[PDB]
């Protein structure tokens, strides 16, 4: 195919530069986000060449790979791998990128050993099957005795926020992340926790609101605070209805009848508001816009009117007040109203927001992130999003494993025990699978500046004879017990790091020909 | 406005003023520091015995791996006039002393980095420059406290070998750290005039040939030239050579003017044949009457004179260079004779084993002079595995030949490894309080910049700079200050007197003097008048 | 090192001398049209007015 | 003994000085 | 220096792309000539873009690297390293290139282990000192009992020619290489063995001439063969002498005196030839050109005249006949003449060459290389030059070591035995030195198509307990004894492979900054 090429502007390579470009392009992705892994790793700042560059600092490996725009074909497999890891569990996107790159780096070492690439695939399938049994047998469940499960949930949020910008804020941001999912008391919808980013103040000034915050302040001549009110929301049109009959006009003979029709239009718009206040309410939230004619009617009756909050803002108010959407007002005995105590307006960062203090059945939260710059607020929002998504799945799957390098040495030990019970064809591929699992505590140990050649060697000697909870202590720089220090991760997060990296390395290693087509508008 | 007046007339002062660049501002001093710190940060990693080398590529594509600070800055294409003064600073250290060409650039970049924070406090740049002269004067007088050597050039060569090991310890000759250090000691003492304390480097020939290894580098007492025996059946080994050095070509004597000799009859043409036949028999017999058995000639040989050498058993070389035969007459004790008629037994040279040595498969056949008699000229034959390790060893051993020359000029030594820089930094800090009137901040910036050189040795050795320097500096205040520095493998204790890290006094005396004066010429400048594009 | 703005920066007494010549460029125009001995000017446009 | 040696042969030791020198130009511009 | 760059067209890099471009450029040189190492390795064909491309196939690693013209700065150190290896010992230029590249490949593995590069230099200096004692203690000397030394010389030429184009010609070309150096009986000048390449015939038709061959055939009217002749050579001018008096004219008054001068010129040219034939000779060799006036004088006296052989042609005739150059003819009792039996002319490839059959004191040879193409003759000349240079130094240094991977496992065993008696800072660098020494039998084993993962493992298990002569058997594909099979190499060849690769890898590993200047006429 290179000799006597039958292509126009397209090129290809077979078994010489195919695996060469696949191993170079995938290691350079993994070596890029290598410095961001661990609780002592640095962060990246992403910039463009211009034309609203919109600089966005991120430490999470999914947000780095989704914005760099790699031109390598085999590197897009690892870029899409970190996107699925953020969409499923929301954590380990950096850990699954280095692990999939360390598998292909050990596969580059098997180039000169003349090992068949299908032997490495069949050797890694038996290695990944033994690695699933190491995490499944070491998972710690939590059913009853809930005072130890809430302590276990703070160890999950303490491990996730340690590898982010919120380093010296674990005394505050752990309570902001555990109690946010604990106030859901149900499914992890991940949209009732509305994060509001406001400039001014430090990250210690951020807090979790006991009620709910909103924008689009209360009318013009309406009351600003009503105590012991009944909140009724809506999703209906207020004025300029044009009610659902396309092709309907007002064909009259004189202009005196147009004055009678427009008075009949305002009488039906007034009668719609009169059906709303028969419920006995004091606040009104409409998803659509409220014009001036129903605004005067709510202001004359002493009723609030919040106009055009959000499409998903009426869903959070329905989960924090315990009511319903109620888009049709014709049955006051079948419409459930919300409950609150204070609807006072608070000022956060020279902006008046509507505080719904003292609400009943409040299965929704509002995190008020305050930072020094907008770059910190964009990073702390993604750092909190990577912490709330794991706790939303830890309450659904209570199985937890010991992180901090302890889980990877347990997975590498089960592969090494079965590497000695195999013939020599697939045993060399299983030894490279166990060395790549030991690189994940090696990257964490070397990012702090510790002796990674000795600490991982002490972890391999500890896990070889007992010590199932022995891991890497990044606080002092030694080997400690992970059950005492409280460094644990979720089972489903660590399983998706192991499983998705083994499936993505299976695709790139099986590629022997990269036939790229002719691009458009590139000359 | 620029290029226009307020009355509408064009305002042109100098030619092509639109394509000019002029900066007075407050960033004109800031642009000089940021251009000089990047040169000092480059040379910081190549300091000490753990200093990593640099790969230099010429314009023709030739690659030379250099570690000495003189050749690194000289082979750059830096078109920056502030960094060009750092090239001439490392060149001035090589021309005068020749050991601290790397350390004089890191020290000059350290004085400018400490002057950057002093510039933001409102201090005048000449006031910092006047404060550095009062601070460098303390470093000169404190460096002359502990200094002694017992070199007698007879049997006490042990301070001379350990001085050359400090210079050769930072280069790539650490495999020959004991062998090649003794070569540079004996090469200087055999050619130096101890009555005048003058060393001539023209008597020390440094030749190099690829092949062998670094351990095959020997000190040949004599000369090494390319032997060009015109006869292939010439004997390739002379046991006792009476060398007849001459500067006349083996030919009939041709004058320097236009002759146009006229031949009229056939008796004059037969006289032409007998004139040249007796001339080649006269130039051969006048060498054999002196008892000579070896001839050196600057110019070429005739074919008729080549066979007369073999009949009379007189080996001779052909087409030797200008200063090459000047080294033969000193190594053999002979005299260079212009003609053939002035040859005598007193103008002959004496030599022992005169032979040519073929190196592998090549056809060079260099001269090896084993035995001699009170020669004042030696030749170092550097061998290696490639031309990168030989041209560096020519630059590494030349720094070892210079530190022995500095000991004959001044027999006072100091202790390196950062021990002299920490001790000099304490002398400026003690005299900064006597008195802290105006130049208190300028002297403390000098003492903080003198600590950059020992803390660069701690950075290249894998240690911590502020952890190791605080331990060494505190031990010199609690007791009397010893030769206390650092090392790479650290040799146990940190005593430089026990580790035999010996440097010359005038080497470090010119490191502080040249870096202070180069800082004064780059601090006392407030404008740049560089042009724009090339054309 | 320096400011990475894509425009042009001039500090010191350069702008302090340019603003005076900018004000004197306007004053030297209208100095010939002051008082009873002042004289009018001509303002010709590109279109010919 | 030296109690270890941590060789750091990587990029961001030089980019860290680039963020320092750029922020010093902003503070000296509005000084 | 990248930040606020003060260079015009020059670029540089420090500790990030300096060691990156040095490790890429040096491995790609070693991986290029990796396929040419061993007795079963293939060859390369070197071609240019045009303008008298002059294709030259070579298997020797020095001739490949000296013609490619690498643009990488660190790759030129390994190119110049193989140039000295060809000029000193004439063999191992491919072995010193792969060994210097495998050291830097193991040094690239120490990048992620955070090992200081000066520790690797200090670790390799102790490893090279342990490897010198392994070759010195295993060297086999040969003094007397010359029937075992001539058998040992055939094992040296059989090992060198096995890795070249002369594969199935070891029954003939070994005798052409051993007997060529054996007829020197003195110093290895490496120029008395004049190799003549003629097209036509196979490589089995090549032979070593018992006498000497020459060109520039014998005159016009001179005899072509003289039995039992006395050969006298010369290096003097025959006609148009203009004898050594610059600025001498013939200023006469009449044209009759010009006829007397030109008759006196031809009488002195006749008297010069009359001084030559007083020695009683039958053949004449002049380095300069012989014109028509002395050519008639040799033809009338029945004397041969070989005009303008070569500058080095009279040197080989002086070593094969036992005479002297004799550029001056005035003492017939002090001029030693040559000796021969037949000066008949032979025809090799439709070209008449002067055969000096039956010469006495013949310390010079003539190899008549005959091949199918010119590409085979250019390869067989360099293959014979790589075999004659080792035998010219084996007679000077009779120490020989067991090759075929046996010498590399002896060197790797001495490093590994002293790597366990060292602290962990330098012991990791010594283990990487021993792994690169085991790569040299791994390249030889994998080029044939054998299982290189098991044969080097069988060599390491054999050398760990005895078996100092155990090596790789490339004939059947197993492990055999090198003293029985007769696969030996010279000690000075194997020492220069170890020593020059350790010095060249020391230079490139100590480079932290590559500052290349702006080139000329490149835009
Ligand atoms: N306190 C701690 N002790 C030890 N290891 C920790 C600690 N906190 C975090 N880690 C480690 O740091 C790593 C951070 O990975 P991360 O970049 O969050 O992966 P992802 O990008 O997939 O979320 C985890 O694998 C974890 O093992
Ligand atoms: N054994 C040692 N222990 C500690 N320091 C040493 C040792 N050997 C050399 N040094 C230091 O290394 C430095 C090398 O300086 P160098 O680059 O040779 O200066 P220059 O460029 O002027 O020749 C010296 O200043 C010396 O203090
Ligand atoms: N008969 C044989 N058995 C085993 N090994 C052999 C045999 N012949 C040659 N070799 C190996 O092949 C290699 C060829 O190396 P070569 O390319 O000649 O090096 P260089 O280019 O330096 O001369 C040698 O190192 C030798 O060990
Ligand atoms: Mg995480
Ligand atoms: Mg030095
Ligand atoms: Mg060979």
């Amino acid at each position: 195919a290179p000799v006597n090429i039958f292509k126009a502007g397209a090129d290809e390579e077979r078994a010489e530069t195919a695996r060469l470009t696949s191993f170079i392009g995938a290691i350079a992705i993994g070596d890029l986000v290598k410095s961001t892994l661990g609780p002592k790793g640095m962060d990246k700042i992403l910039l463009s060449s211009g034309r609203d560059a919109s600089l966005m600092v991120t430490n999470d490996g999914a947000t780095i790979l989704k914005n760099i725009g790699v031109d390598n074909p085999a590197a897009k497999v690892l870029v899409d791998m970190s996107r699925v890891q953020d969409d499923e569990v929301g954590d380990g996107t950096t850990s699954v990128t280095v692990l999939a790159a360390e598998l292909l780096r050990e596969a580059e070492s098997l180039i000169a050993k003349k090992i068949h690439p299908q032997t490495i695939i069949a050797g890694w399938r038996e290695a990944t099957k033994a690695a699933r049994e190491a995490l499944l047998s070491s998972a710690v469940d939590h059913g009853s005795d809930e005072v130890k499960f809430r302590q276990d949930l703070m160890n999950i949020a303490g491990t996730t926020l340690s590898s982010k910008l919120l380093t010296h804020h674990k005394d505050h941001f752990t309570k902001l992340a555990v109690e946010a999912v604990l106030r859901l008391k149900g499914s992890g919808n991940l949209e009732a926790i509305h994060i509001i980013k406001k400039l001014g103040g430090s990250l210690a000034d951020s807090y979790l609101d006991e009620g709910f915050l909103l924008d689009k302040k209360i009318g013009v001549n309406q009351p600003k605070r009503i105590e012991n009110a009944k909140i009724l929301i809506a999703n209906t049109g207020m004025d300029t209805d044009k009610i659902k009959i396309f092709g309907s006009r007002v064909r009259v003979d004189s202009t005196a009848k147009v004055a009678e029709i427009e008075h009949a239009e305002k009488e039906k718009m007034k009668e719609k508001v009169e059906r709303i206040l028969k419920h006995g309410i004091n606040c009104f939230i409409n998803r659509q816009l409220i014009y001036n004619y129903p605004e005067q009617l709510f202001g004359a009756a002493g009723v609030m009117a919040i106009e055009h909050a959000d499409f998903a803002g009426v869903e959070r108010l329905a989960l924090v007040t315990g009511g319903e959407i109620a888009s049709t007002f014709d049955h006051p005995e079948l419409v459930k109203l919300g409950s609150c105590k204070l609807i006072e307006e608070v000022m956060i960062g020279e902006d008046k927001l509507i505080h719904f203090s003292g609400v009943a059945l409040g299965e929704a939260c509002t995190i008020v992130l305050r930072g020094a710059t907008q770059q910190i607020l964009d990073e702390a929002e993604r750092s909190l999003h990577d912490a709330l998504c794991v706790l939303a799945q830890t309450v659904k799957d209570s199985r937890t494993v010991y992180g901090g390098g302890c889980s990877e040495m347990l997975m590498a030990h089960a592969v090494t025990q079965l590497a000695n019970r195999t013939p020599g064809k697939e045993a060399v591929a299983m030894e490279s699978y166990a060395k790549a699992l030991r690189m994940l505590p090696t990257i964490i140990a070397d990012n702090a500046g510790y002796d990674s050649a000795d600490l991982v060697a002490q972890l391999r000697a500890a896990h070889s004879e007992g010590n199932t909870t022995a891991g890497l202590d990044m606080r002092e720089g030694t080997i400690g017990d992970m059950a005492i220090l409280g460094i644990t991760e979720s089972f489903q997060v660590k399983r998706q790091v192991l499983l998705s990296a083994a499936e993505a390395a299976e695709v790139i290693l099986r590629v022997d020909n990269i036939i790229k087509a002719a691009p458009r508008k590139r000359v | 406005t620029l290029a226009f007046d307020e009355y509408g007339r064009p305002f042109l002062i100098i030619k092509d003023q639109d394509r000019k660049s002029r900066l007075m501002g407050l960033e004109a001093l800031k642009s000089h520091i940021m251009a000089a710190k990047a040169v000092a940060n480059t040379m910081r990693t190549s300091l000490g015995p753990n200093g990593l080398d640099k790969m230099m590529v010429d314009k023709d594509g030739d690659v030379t791996v250099t570690n000495d600070g003189a050749t690194i800055l000289s082979m750059m294409d830096v078109d920056h006039q502030i960094a060009k003064l750092m090239v001439e600073l490392s060149k001035s250290q090589d021309d005068e002393i020749g050991d601290g060409t790397t350390g004089v650039v890191v020290l000059a970049g350290a004085l400018l980095e400490e002057a950057e924070q002093l510039l933001d406090r409102g201090i005048h740049p000449i006031r910092i420059a006047d404060g550095y002269e009062q601070a460098a004067r303390v470093a000169i007088e404190h460096l002359d406290k502990i200094s002694d050597s017992v070199l007698v050039d007879i049997k006490d060569t042990e301070p001379l070998i350990q001085t050359a090991k400090t210079t050769l310890g930072s280069k790539v000759v650490n495999s020959c750290h004991r062998q090649m250090a003794e070569i540079a000691v004996n090469a200087v003492l055999t050619v130096a005039d101890m009555e005048r304390r003058d060393v001539d480097f023209e008597l020390i020939k440094v030749e190099g040939k690829v092949g062998g290894r670094l351990e095959d580098t020997k000190l040949i007492k004599g000369v090494i030239v390319d032997k060009d025996f015109s006869h292939p059946q010439m004997p390739k080994k002379v046991e006792d050579a009476k060398i007849a050095i001459l500067t006349c070509p083996f030919e009939p004597p041709k004058p320097k003017t236009k002759h146009k000799l006229d031949v009229t009859s056939v008796e004059d043409y037969k006289a032409l044949q007998k004139y040249e036949k007796e001339k080649f028999e006269e130039m051969i017999q006048q060498i054999k009457e002196t008892g000579a058995n070896l001839a050196i000639c600057q110019w070429g040989f005739d074919d008729e004179a080549n066979h007369l050498l073999l009949q009379n058993n007189l080996p001779a070389v052909r087409w030797v260079g200008g200063p090459e035969i000047e080294l033969i007459a000193i190594a053999t004790g002979g005299r260079i004779v212009p003609r053939f008629s002035e040859l005598t037994a007193e103008k002959l040279g004496f030599a022992g084993l005169v032979q040519e040595i073929s190196f592998g498969t090549t056809k060079d056949k260099m001269l090896v002079i084993e035995q001699c008699k009170n020669s004042r000229a030696v030749t170092i034959f550097i061998r290696g595995g490639n031309k990168m390790i030989i041209e560096e060893a020519k630059r590494s051993l030349h720094d070892a030949l210079c530190v022995i020359r500095n000991l004959i000029r001044d027999n006072r030594v100091v202790y390196g490894g950062g021990a002299a820089e920490i001790s000099c930094a304490l002398a400026v800090s003690q005299e900064a309080d006597k008195c802290p009137t105006l130049e208190q901040y300028a002297m403390r910036a000098f003492a903080d910049a003198l600590e950059v050189i020992p803390m660069a040795l701690s950075e290249n050795s894998g240690m911590n700079p502020i952890q190791t320097m605080t331990e060494v500096r505190a031990r010199q205040v609690k007791e009397m200050n010893p030769a206390l520095g650092i090392d790479c493998l650290h040799k146990g204790t940190n005593d430089m007197k026990q580790q035999h890290v010996i440097e010359t006094l005038i080497g470090k005396k010119q490191q502080i003097s040249l870096a202070t004066q180069m800082v004064r010429m780059i601090l006392k400048i407030d404008d740049i008048r560089k042009p724009g594009e090339s054309e | 090192g320096p400011l990475s703005v894509f425009g042009d920066r001039s500090t010191g007494e350069t702008i302090r001398s340019q603003n005076v010549m900018a004000a004197a460029s306007i004053a030297n125009i209208v100095k010939s049209s002051l008082g009873p001995v002042g004289l009018d000017k001509m303002l010709v446009d590109d279109i010919g007015d | 003994r030296g109690k270890g040696a941590y060789q750091d042969r990587d990029k961001p030791a030089q980019i860290r000085f680039s963020n320092i020198s750029a922020a010093k130009a902003v503070a000296d511009a509005i000084r």
